[PDB]
RNA sequence: AGUGAUCUAGAAAG
RNA sequence: GUAUGUCUAAAGUUAUGUGCUCUUAUUUACUAACAAAAUCAACAUGCUAUUGAAC
């Protein structure tokens, strides 16, 4: 059985169709994200240091 | 420009004046029929009015 | 710019027969919207996929990581979650603390189906089929005066068109086969004539 | 819309073949090879990076492709 | 199918071969497709199977960025408040900026005009945009639409990008702000181009000095070297990531800017029915990219100099060195890296190697690479533009050199950042073997020969600058100059342009397109064109082509029947007032010599010629070249230092009186003093870049992008060639015998005006409709051009054409002509 | 003959100005030269509606359509034009005529549309008047509330950066 | 102290 | 690229039940398929502030 064909693009008759017709992360950004997090943390903490 | 502004040009409109004089050729349909019927003395042409009444009516 | 109730409507109705790749068609009837407004419309708030119901806790928790993990990217992040952006900035702060005229118009537009020159072509068979009975009227009338006209047949488009009254037009007779056909092939004829008489005087 | 179709079926040859040819000259019908031929028969630690430390067949995810995309999109 | 055929199709139109139009517009559509589905596939991978950037190289390239930072003891850009001194002025820059578009336009669509609303509001309203912006700085993180639309350059297709007016106006603020506060606070060391001080043909003058100017440079006698390296940062721009980017970020500007920023790039992109979001890399498009883009280059400029060596070059903070100086010879001479400089994504670096380190150098290249067969040879870029006799010689000791400075250099930038590839790159050693420096910058193509390596100290013409060792004041090498080959052919792509957007229309509309271009290839490149034999050649078909316009509008391209008064004519005189570049004669010479060794100028090829043999003036003629712009700039503004200070121990005025004959020379002219915008132009900082960057965001950009009238002053004037065309062409008693004139019965041409000098277009109603757009220029018709021209158009003289007489008079025409 | 002809044939004996003279004399009686309206194309300018049949007519959908020159002129100068449609659904006759005055159109007959010389005279003089010439503490207290609002925001904004970095 | 090297060219329909 | 469509003049009836005279476009002027991608030429040589009746 072939489905009746509903364009999103096209309707040449007209017709008003039903609505509902015509309408996981990789572990690599976590790992980025969490070193450039430590990499500010040293940054602070290296200067809030020397400071004195 | 359209038909009607091409037909009303000079040199058609001397071309009707000069085949209505050099052989009798007129289309009445052209021109405006009489409002008087007596002003018209020829047979032939009165009839030819009487022809446009009729294909008007129609 | 704020969106009415009665604009909503419209355009939920205007995509049912337009589709979502035709927003010029949408806005030509929100008068006060252009169609980039009116995309925007649909798919932040009107488009029924959105998934705009209460977060659960493990949402809330999936959220809050991952604004972590791709901080600020909130497109990114909403399509992650499957839900709305907007909602998404509202919940991660949330968890961190004379129109009627217009409506007829759509109305009128949404409702007509035919198009401009299919509704021209019904208005001439309209006045086709007024000059027929026309002429048909005007011959019974001068029937019934008794100066009997007779009905003028179409006039030829070409040269060698085809009346489709005087002959059978392509006649492709039945192959002659083992079985006699006399008796009823006359039974036939006596029908056809009986009708012809019958039409003619009782109509 | 209704003058805008698709083609269901063909036109058949076999209309043309029921009347004769009338008489005009092509140009690419005039005569032409008219014969037959026939056959035979210490500054470079300063830095963070430093060392110091095939085809498929799809055609838009080819490489001839990829290439073609970085030289006339820019 | 479909992908072959658009192949194709782009290659026909890069060609020049035939194609219809509506063919080059299909091909920009199919093309356009294209490039979206693939950076669709791109940016979907790259959520798939991760970031290029590995978590080592991100930690190890902030470390980079705050020890430079800290090193510098920047101190970072606050967020700006309602109290901020300067707000009322940034936010006038940036209105006035974004006003700058739809002053010079018509075409006004819906958000065009919803643009001059806002824009009109913000001027009544200064301290409720302040407000409204920082606010929206503040709060907003999710953003519309960004349509994206690609423009037919007849070479390749380039991108546009079509961003909200509303949120167009808070990113030119935070643009304007943001650069004015990065050159309070020197963010951007010296070497970073473009800059606010220097035009781009100034910046290949002061760089050629530079090279020069440095000590030991030339010397070759114990075996030394120099090598230039140039190469492009490819894919710079698309291979941002945004955490690395906000995190990178957050170092300069406030929290509230850099997620302002970040946010804004991640947006959807749209182009009619495709749609994804910008999830990886810097939207171009964006007001404020280019502080993105030269932040994110200072990060690879650190990573290719290193900490050392760029505090060398950018010299202490407190006091930090002026662009290719050093504090002494001693820091000079202390590193191979002598010079750097990158503008936008072009890097430039000069090494200069001892004998030794060369060798060492080059035997780490050939160990981990040996060439048993002498290969290297093939593939090493060099440039085609000069002889075979003065482009590099593929010497072994020198292509090795140069394979091994690309080699150390390659590696010292991840490929996650940037791609740079040696077939993007070029590398010109000079040495004993080699006696030209060589090197392609801003359209300029650049060959550097010492006079000690002079076999002969010829006197040379305009195109040819003499680099002066300012130790001595003394000339010590020359600089060749040729226009590059893809500046050629984007020219002709612009005339090109022209001639397809231009059917049937109005002959002086065309003309007036013809002279914007000739003019701003004429004022940018100078005397770079002289030496640029088929610059020429493409100049004289332009110019023909573009009369070409003219007489097929005129449906015959009959020679005789269009003389050069009918072209070169001003306008109040009647004619279209083209500007010409191409009756000039062609330098010829023999090809394969040419290919071989400088020729010289042996024999001269006929331009463009007329029966009606005239000496039209040239625009080169007008025009003062770079070299003698720039040598008498240095005067003018020596002159203006000392008496400015003889003018401060006075304590009165440095008189108009006192510098007029000065006051439209120099490089800003000296009239960019007194201007009384002084006062608000001196906050606009980062307007080169800026105006740049404009190709991204606007169809249909400025030719002039190079020069700011602001800043730089007016820097040409060709007032001279009108008069100087009419003497050509045989003074306007000459001129009018060819016109319709005498038909008229007016006695003499004096007190005659076209205009009929009607009050209404200075009508308050004609102001209100017409508010957009200023009015001053005006056309000729096609039809009163025709008429005015006819006795030379329809002249009897002609080679063929049907003699036939109009009815009811003795007029005759031979041929038809439209309009007439 | 093509479109761009530039001769006709005129027959030997003909004399343009007697042929004009008797054209002009002939052109009195024909039909076509003495109908009250000219046809012409044209779109029509604003979105209307019908009056008969309720049918919306948007804005630049092209019409065959009827031109009259007016008796009366705009300031006994200027030429008004009535101009006349008929509605596609029910060819009921709508008609509009040219506002000179106001560089505008006004409606007529059989449509609605969606959204005196001396005088007129009098009132370009005033209009002229205001083209030349282009409630006291009610504006000072407008000018009090104007900057306390004012200031007051730059405090709103820091509360909101405030704010900012608390949430982060 | 002067040798030369010389493209074109218009009509219809859309 | 100056759309295009229908209508009619038919035939009488097919057998039964010349003056005068304005005109410096004083025209109801008509057509839009055609093209639209406009910015070189700007901008003067130097910035402003003013008047209440009466007890
Ligand atoms: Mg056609
Ligand atoms: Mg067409
Ligand atoms: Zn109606």
């Amino acid at each position: 059985k072939i489905p009746a064909a509903v364009s999103n693009w096209k309707n040449p008759n007209g017709y008003t169709v039903a609505l509902e017709r015509r309408v996981t992360i990789n572990d690599g950004f976590m790992k980025l994200s969490e070193a450039l997090e430590n990499a500010d943390k040293k940054a602070r903490q290296e200067i809030r240091s020397k400071m004195e | 420009s359209r038909n009607v502004d091409k037909a009303n040009s000079v040199l058609v409109r001397f071309q009707e004046q000069q085949a209505e004089s050099a052989g009798g050729y007129k289309d009445y349909s052209r021109y405006q029929r009489p409002r008087n019927v007596s002003k018209v003395k020829s047979i032939k042409e009165a009839n030819e009015w009487k022809r446009q009444v009729s294909k008007e009516i129609k | 710019g704020v969106w009415t109730n009665v604009e909503d409507q419209i355009l939920k109705a205007a995509v049912q027969k337009y589709g979502t790749h035709q927003w010029s068609k949408v806005a030509s009837l929100l008068q006060k919207k252009t169609a980039r407004q009116s995309e925007l419309r649909w798919n932040e708030y009107l488009n029924p996929k959105l998934n705009f119901t209460e977060f659960s806790k493990e949402e809330d928790a999936q959220l809050l990581d991952l604004a972590r993990e791709l901080p600020n990217q909130w497109r990114t992040i909403a399509d992650m979650m499957a839900r709305p952006a907007q909602v998404c900035v509202e919940r991660y702060n949330r968890l961190l603390e004379e129109e009627k005229e217009m409506l007829a118009e759509a109305r009128a537009r949404l409702l007509n189906t035919q198009g401009k020159k299919a509704t021209r072509k019904i208005r001439e068979r309209m006045l086709e089929e007024s000059k027929r009975i026309a002429e048909l009227q005007k011959r019974r009338e001068l029937k019934q005066a008794g100066i009997n006209v007779a009905i003028k047949k179409p006039k030829k488009k070409y040269g060698t068109d085809i009346d489709y009254n005087e002959d059978i037009v392509y006649e492709q007779a039945p192959m002659p086969g083992i079985y006699d056909t006399s008796t009823e092939d006359r039974q036939i004829k006596k029908k056809f004539e009986q009708f012809e008489r019958k039409v003619n005087r009782k109509g | 819309t209704t003058s805008h179709r698709p083609q269901l079926e063909a036109r058949s040859g076999a209309k043309a073949a029921a009347y004769t040819p009338t008489g005009i000259e092509h140009a690419r019908l005039l005569p032409g090879h008219t014969t037959l031929k026939y056959r035979k028969f210490s500054w470079r630690k300063g830095t963070a990076f430093g060392r110091h430390k095939g085809y498929i067949n799809d055609m838009t995810k080819s490489e001839y492709h990829q290439e073609f995309l970085h030289k006339h999109v820019r | 199918a479909w992908v072959s055929a658009a192949h194709y199709n782009r290659e026909r139109i890069k060609r020049g071969a035939h194609v219809e139009k509506t063919m080059v517009k299909k091909n920009l559509g199919r093309l356009t497709r294209l490039w979206i589905k693939n950076e669709q596939e791109r940016q979907r991978q790259i959520q798939k199977n991760g970031p290029e950037i590995t978590p080592e190289e991100a930690t190890t390239i902030f470390s980079v960025m705050v020890e430079w930072l800290e090193s510098r003891s920047f101190s970072p850009i606050p967020f700006p408040p309602l109290t901020y001194k300067n707000d009322t002025k940034i936010l006038v820059l940036a209105l006035e900026d974004l006003k700058d578009v739809y002053a010079s336009k018509v075409r006004l669509n819906a958000s065009e005009r919803e643009e001059l609303a806002l824009i009109e509001e913000a001027y009544d309203n200064p301290h409720d945009t302040l407000n409204r912006i920082k606010k929206y700085l503040l709060t907003q993180r999710v953003f519309k639409p960004v349509d994206i639309t690609m423009m037919e350059n007849y070479q390749n297709i380039s991108p546009v990008y079509s961003v909200d007016p509303l949120e167009k106006i808070t990113d030119a603020y935070l643009d304007q702000y943001l650069w004015y506060e990065a050159d309070q606070r020197k963010l951007f060391p010296n070497w970073i181009k473009p800059s606010d001080s220097e035009i781009p043909p100034l910046l290949v003058y002061k760089w050629t000095q530079g090279i020069n100017n440095l000590s030991e440079i030339w010397d070759v006698s114990r075996g030394q070297s120099a090598v230039l390296l140039e190469t492009t940062l490819g894919e710079m721009a698309e291979k941002i990531d945004f955490t690395l980017l906000n995190r990178l970020l957050r170092l300069i500007v406030d929290p509230n800017i850099a997620d302002y920023i970040t946010a804004k790039n991640n947006v959807v992109i749209n182009f009619k029915d495709m749609s994804h979001v910008n999830k990886y890399g810097l939207i171009r498009g964006l007001k404020f990219a280019s502080f993105i883009f030269q932040y994110y280059g200072l990060v690879i400029d650190l990573l290719l100099l290193g900490q050392e060596r760029a505090t060398d070059l950018a010299g202490p903070a407190n006091n930090p060195n002026e662009f290719m100086q050093f504090k002494s010879k001693e820091v000079e001479k202390a590193h191979p890296i002598r010079l750097y400089t990158r503008y936008l994504d072009r890097i430039y670096m000069l090494f200069h190697f001892e004998e030794d380190e060369g060798e060492e150098l080059t035997d780490e290249y050939l160990a981990e690479n040996p060439d048993p067969n002498f290969e290297n040879s093939i593939g090493y870029n060099n440039r085609k533009c000069w002889p075979k006799d003065s482009r590099m010689r593929l010497i072994r000791q020198d292509v090795n050199l140069g394979r091994a400075v690309f080699w150390e250099i390659q590696s010292r930038v991840p490929t996650s950042l940037t791609s740079i590839k040696w077939e993007n790159a070029f590398v010109s050693v000079y040495s004993k073997n080699n006696p030209n420096l060589l090197f392609s910058m801003c359209g300029f193509e650049v060959r550097i020969l010492p006079r000690q390596r002079m076999e002969e100290v010829v006197s040379n013409d305009e195109g040819v600058w003499d680099l002066v060792d300012e130790r001595t004041k003394q000339r010590t090498a020359k600089a060749y100059l040729k226009v590059s080959e893809e500046e050629i052919k984007k020219f002709d792509s612009r005339i090109r342009g022209i001639l397809m957007a231009s059917g049937s229309t109005t002959f002086t509309k065309v003309a007036a397109k013809w002279n914007t271009s000739l003019i701003s290839l004429f004022t940018y490149f100078r005397e770079a064109i002289v030496a640029t034999e088929p610059l020429l050649d493409i100049l004289v078909k332009g110019e023909t082509r573009i009369q070409n316009r003219v007489k097929l509008g005129l449906n015959s391209k009959m020679p005789t029947r269009f003389p050069p008064a009918v072209f070169y004519t001003p306008k109040e005189l009647g004619g279209l007032g083209m500007i010409s570049a191409s009756h000039i004669l062609i330098p010829a010479s023999d090809l394969s010599w040419s290919k071989q060794t400088d020729t010289g100028i042996t024999h001269f090829r006929a331009g463009m010629t007329h029966e009606d043999e005239k000496l039209i003036p040239t625009i080169f003629r007008y025009i003062t070249t770079w070299e003698n712009e720039f040598l008498d700039s240095q005067r003018v503004w020596a002159e203006y230092a000392t008496k400015r200070q003889e003018a401060i121990q006075q304590n009165r005025r440095l008189a108009f009186e006192e510098l007029e004959g000065s006051w439209d020379r120099g490089i800003p002219r000296i009239s960019t003093l007194f201007q009384r915008d002084r006062h608000t132009l001196a906050y606009d900082r980062g307007h080169r870049i800026r105006r740049e960057f404009k190709q991204y965001s606007l169809e249909r950009n400025s030719p002039f992008w190079w020069t700011n009238s602001h800043h730089d002053g007016k820097l040409w004037n060709l007032n001279a060639y009108r008069t100087d065309v009419i003497q050509a062409l045989g003074g306007i008693e000459t001129i009018l015998e060819h016109t319709l004139f005498k038909g008229t019965g007016f006695n003499s041409w004096e007190g005659l005006f076209w205009e009929k000098a009607s009050g209404f277009e200075d009508s308050m109603q004609f102001k209100k409709l017409t508010h957009a757009q200023r009015t001053g220029l005006s056309q000729i018709p096609n039809r009163r051009f025709t008429l005015w021209w006819s006795p030379t158009i329809n002249r009897a003289n002609v080679y063929v054409g049907f003699l036939v007489q109009l009815d009811l008079t003795g007029i005759f025409l031979h041929g038809k002509i439209p309009t007439l | 003959s093509e479109r761009k002809a530039i001769n006709k044939y005129y027959p030997p004996d003909y004399n343009p100005l007697e042929a004009e003279k008797l054209s002009r004399k002939m052109a009195k009686k024909l039909k076509t030269m003495n109908k009250s309206h000219a046809s012409i194309r044209l779109m029509t300018p604003f979105s209307m509606r019908c009056l008969e049949c309720n049918e919306y007519i948007p804005k630049s959908r092209k019409f065959n359509g009827k031109k009259e020159l007016l008796k009366e002129k705009y300031l006994d100068s200027i030429k008004i034009y009535r101009l006349t449609i008929s509605c596609p659904r029910c060819a009921n006759s709508i008609a509009f005529r040219t506002d000179p005055g106001n560089s505008d159109y006004v409606m007529e007959v059989g449509g609605v549309r969606n959204y005196s010389i001396d005088e007129t005279l009098q009132r370009l003089v005033r209009e002229k008047e205001m083209e030349q010439n282009e409630d006291k503490m009610d504006l000072l207290e407008k000018r009090l509330a104007k900057i306390q609002q004012e200031q007051e925001d730059d405090e709103e904004l820091e509360n909101l950066r405030k704010k900012n970095l608390e949430m982060s």
